[PDB]
DNA sequence: CCGCAATTAATTAAGCC
DNA sequence: GGCTTAATTAATTGCGG
């Protein structure tokens, strides 16, 4: 279990376009909420979440990923 | 207040030298470099990246 | 579709000089 | 307080499921 993919300088490079968007602190706290009872959200409801959150569904998403990241580099680092 | 890394002079050392070869090792390299100076991937990783931002400009 | 690796451009802030 | 730089954030590309 290692699971490595494929390496930066091949990909194409990015498109940023682009705002550099920050969210509000009740958006992020509303969002660590639900990450603590639930790392993983199914789309219909990342869908609702981003919703009553007002920010996209890429954002949402994104997010989420993000937090995992952040989850395990957490756990395993010990 | 927050936390934040002060290396070493020799495992500064070690980061510049392997920085020297690829500007961008492979995770392998980074893990094994990391038992070889005492720091955690993670650590590596950034230096790295943040590294890297530098040369770039 | 989805996670995830692997990366960036931008930033926030620690702590030497 | 300036300045370098470690840490953090929202993004991307593209495999492998």
């Amino acid at each position: 279990a290692r699971r490595i993919g494929h390496p930066y300088q091949n990909r194409t490079p990015p498109k940023r376009k682009k705002p550099r968007t920050s969210f509000t602190r009740i958006q992020v706290a509303e969002l660590e909420k639900r990450f603590h009872k639930q790392k993983y959200l199914a789309s219909a409801e990342r869908a609702a979440l981003a919703r009553g959150l007002k920010m996209t569904d890429a954002q949402v998403k994104t997010w989420f990923q993000n937090r995992r990241t952040k989850w395990r580099r957490q756990t395993a680092e010990e | 207040r927050r936390y934040r890394t002060t290396f070493t002079s020799f495992q500064l050392e070690e980061l510049e030298k392997a920085f020297s070869r690829t500007h961008y090792p492979d995770v392998f390299t980074r893990e094994e470099l990391a038992m070889k100076i005492g720091l955690t991937e993670a650590r590596i990783q950034v230096w790295f990246q943040n590294r890297r931002a530098k040369w770039r400009k």
